[PDB]
């Protein structure tokens, strides 16, 4: 199971 | 040894010629870097081609010439709130100065009271992402054709001390000849050695980013491993519903391969998806040549790829210069321009 749609960038990791 | 006399001398000469090319390319880049153009009402806005965090990309038509372009629109207030000021300045400055056959070309840039604008060549064949999701997976030769273009593009960028940091199929367009165009320089940066920003796309992040190290250009070679795996499998190697679970898989480093992957492909991927930086291909003494000379690329004519003389595996259907049939539909939002300037001091250099 995982993400099949377009994946957005991340600007940080909390 | 592996190569006989003729083959070894040919390869050595080829590698020296790459060095000569890259030295000239650096001279050209630095001249543009040191000594680097429109306005909104010059274009008709047609349709949204894609969206992102800070804004959207629209197909536009230039009024005077009738040429079509892809216009990226960023809202200044949103860029500041997300602390993307320097990244957005990097994006425009780098795009303005590079020149390579697989890097999208920036034609104009400008700003107004509310937004930043970057006007690029329109690439009508659509995102690799769409084509890959539709077909399921690419055969190894098909994946290899695209991978070779990325290898050459990263060899170019890294020679200029540029780190790309957002490789993924969503950012790779297919042009009218079936070749790749890299878009989205939002995280590209001039980096001589280490850098520290936690940024990228979860499935494509190298472990040393997730672990908050002062990492280097080898993160892009890890990302190439992820891309090749996804192209050939149809899904990426570290696959889960939520980012936190994705990160745990990446840091473990355990990779499993579909049974249809060739042994050559698995060997390449184990050397790109390598946690240990002292062992990761693209980060060793032999540099990019460990990748270019790997058995999985043995059939690749690197010069012919650069010259765009290899017949592409797939040619998008082209239905006119402003046709958007290879792109998805997105909700349209009018481009609002405030009567008051926003964030003037932050974006003076743009
Ligand atoms: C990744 N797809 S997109 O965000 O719509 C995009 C971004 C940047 C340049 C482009 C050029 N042609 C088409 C689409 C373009």
């Amino acid at each position: 199971a995982g993400r099949t749609g377009r994946r957005q960038a991340i600007h940080d990791i909390l | 040894g592996h190569m006989g006399n003729a083959a070894a001398a040919k390869k050595g000469s080829e590698q020296e010629s790459v060095k000569e090319f890259l030295a000239k390319a650096k001279e050209e880049f630095l001249k543009k870097w040191e000594s680097p153009t429109a306005q909104l009402d010059h274009f008709d806005r047609i349709k949204t081609l894609g969206t992102g965090s800070f804004g959207r990309v629209m197909l536009v038509k230039h009024k005077e010439t009738g040429n079509h372009y892809a216009m990226k629109i960023l809202d200044k207030q949103k860029v500041v709130k997300l602390k993307q000021i320097e990244h957005t300045l990097n994006e425009k400055r780098i795009l303005q100065a590079v020149n390579f056959p697989f890097l999208v070309k920036l034609e104009f840039s400008f700003k107004d009271n509310s937004n930043l604008y970057m006007v690029m060549e329109y690439v009508p064949g659509g995102e690799m992402f769409s084509h890959l999701r539709r077909i399921g997976r690419f055969s190894e030769p098909h994946a290899r054709f695209y991978a070779a273009q990325i290898v050459l593009t990263f060899e170019y960028l890294h020679s200029l001390d540029l780190i790309y940091r957002d490789l993924k199929p969503e950012n790779l367009l297919i042009d009218q000849q079936g070749y790749i165009q890299v878009t989205d320089f939002g995280f590209a940066k001039r980096v001589k050695g280490r850098t520290w920003t936690l940024c990228g796309t979860p499935e494509y992040l190298a472990p040393e980013i997730i672990l908050s190290k002062g990492y280097n250009k080898a993160v892009d070679w890890w990302a190439l491993g992820v891309l090749i795996y996804e192209m050939a499998a149809g899904y990426p190697p570290f696959f889960a519903d939520q980012p936190i679970q994705i990160y745990e898989k990446i840091v473990s480093g355990k990779v499993r391969f579909p049974s249809h992957f060739s042994s050559d492909l698995k060997d390449l991927l184990r050397n790109l998806l390598q946690v240990d930086l002292t062992k990761r291909f693209g980060n060793l003494k032999n540099g990019v040549n460990d990748i270019k000379n790997h058995k999985w690329f043995a059939t690749t004519d690197w010069i012919a790829i650069y010259q765009r003389k290899v017949e592409a595996p797939f040619i998008p259907k082209f239905k006119g210069p402003g046709d958007t049939s290879n792109f998805d539909d997105y909700e349209e939002e009018e481009i609002r321009v405030s009567i008051n300037e926003k964030c003037g001091k932050e974006f003076t250099e743009f």
